[PDB]
């Protein structure tokens, strides 16, 4: 349930503070969680039902990020773009 | 409507080989976050490796635009990042560079390759042949990221030049300017240029 | 405010599958998280404010793991918990 | 209530130093997922780190505990995960495993120390003086991850013994049972553990 998908967007529109016309692709990690597999989450959801324990589990997160990528604002500026999009997604 | 240089900049980006390699040249090529000063073999190096890793379709785009107003030209000089890349304190004298370059064993190699592909067919017709366009393009690419690095020297033309001039030559003044003229005035690569953005 | 916490538990507490009268330190990482300082999140939050992109953000979670923790039942076997206890905590 | 031996492992568990070496014993000297075989050197060696960096006001309460049921005596018995750290197919004869151990630094200058420390304080006083109860408690537990290792045989006392018999002693039998019984038959060692858990 926790998948890696792509969007083709412009610069402009990631609000990084840029004035571009040059572009992008950007990809994400989107879904739920399994609830369990490590110790810690099992004990996490353990201590909340007997209530000896809103903050605990894990999300489903970027574990390898894309190349940079550089651009040319309409100011003749170049600008770099780091780990601004994700390659692999996990539950962590 | 936009640009063929900000066409050729999409393309690149949304090409997971050409936007590696783009990022990998303005890393040590770009400064202007202070003034400061480059690393220019890391960014000679770094250029060298974006036309050498990337395919012409894409590598060329970017570098051999066609351009509509002084925008588009000033976008398709900042390619190569000029600044880091290209300009210095003073300009050298050509011959002087030249014979820097023959040092080099790259480049050495590199202005071997330009004088041989990018010269005139015959005695007389200014043009070299179509079909050899692309090893023309191929060897005027392949300087950028040597001391010979050459770059557009201005808005209304495809004249292109090293940062070298033709003062001090004494004697020598005709062959220097031979030697600058032919980046400067060279009929195969202005043409060369023109059809790859057919038109 | 994504900070430590540190509760004395019983290890029948954690709910793991054992019968045993052995005890343990379970630390845990709780809070909310900063919404920003990645270029991926502010990215995340811009896309969703422009509404071009509910999955997204930063959690407050474990960044270093305690020492296993050993433990005999009352069946007289010994058993391992590995990763069970957080160290530190980032948001991540 | 519970246990004292239980009591003892709360304290060990709840402290940042014995919780870490504890386990660091039991990974390798622990089976029981499937039966198999343990790797004895590195369980040996886990057990001498335990008891070595681990100070003696927690290292002691899991080994020297007292016990008021045979359930207690068995969780005591188990502290150094006798299956792998203790038995073996075959018991040797002691004489030999004692000609073993002197073979062997480690086990040689810890067999010495136990000889030295644990015995009585005169000449017909069965029992050794008060102040050297820890030094001597120092020397059974030191014997722990050597080839003399040591544990509880029994439910009703605090007799303790290494892995071997007296089978085939010949002449020498009662040298060998002088032996075994330096370990079974302990009046300073057996005061000692008695005097740890007060009472
Ligand atoms: C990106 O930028 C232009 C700006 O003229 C906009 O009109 C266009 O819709 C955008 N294209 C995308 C996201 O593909
Ligand atoms: C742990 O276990 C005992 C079981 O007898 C329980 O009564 C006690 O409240 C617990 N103690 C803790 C969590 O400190």
């Amino acid at each position: 349930g926790c998948v890696l998908t792509a969007i083709h967007l412009n610069v402009t529109d990631l609000g990084l503070g840029y004035e571009t016309k040059e572009e992008l692709i950007f990809r994400y990690c989107s879904g739920s969680c399994d609830a369990a597999e490590t110790t810690y989450d099992k004990i996490l959801k353990n201590l909340s039902r007997n209530r000896r324990l809103k903050v605990g589990q894990a999300c489903c997160r970027p574990i390898a990020f894309d190349d940079d990528l550089s651009f040319l604002d309409d100011n003749l500026v170049y600008h770099i773009l780091r780990k601004h999009s994700a390659k692999r997604c996990g539950c962590i | 409507k936009g640009n063929n240089c900000l066409d050729a900049a999409k393309a690149c980006n949304l090409d997971d080989t050409c936007k590696k390699y783009r990022s990998a040249y303005i890393t040590p090529c770009t400064t202007s976050m202070s003034n400061e000063v480059c690393n220019r073999r890391k960014c000679h190096k770094a250029l060298r490796q974006f036309f050498d890793k990337v395919p012409a379709k894409h590598s060329y785009g970017m570098l051999f635009c066609s351009c509509r107003d002084i925008a588009c030209t000033e976008r398709r000089r900042q390619t190569i990042v000029p600044v880091c890349s290209y300009e210095e304190r003073e300009r050298p004298n050509c011959l002087s560079l030249q014979d820097s370059c023959k040092t080099n064993y790259i480049c050495r190699s590199r202005l071997a390759d330009f004088f041989t592909n990018c010269q005139p067919e015959s005695r007389s017709v200014s043009n070299c042949l179509k079909e050899n366009y692309a090893d023309c393009l191929l060897a005027y690419s392949g300087l950028i990221g040597t001391v010979m690095t050459p770059n557009y020297v201005d808005s209304s033309s495809l004249s292109v030049a090293p940062w070298c001039d033709c003062s001090n030559s004494g004697n020598d003044l005709e062959d220097c300017l031979k030697f600058l003229n032919f980046f400067k005035d060279n009929t195969c690569l202005k043409n060369a240029i023109q059809a790859f953005g057919n038109g």
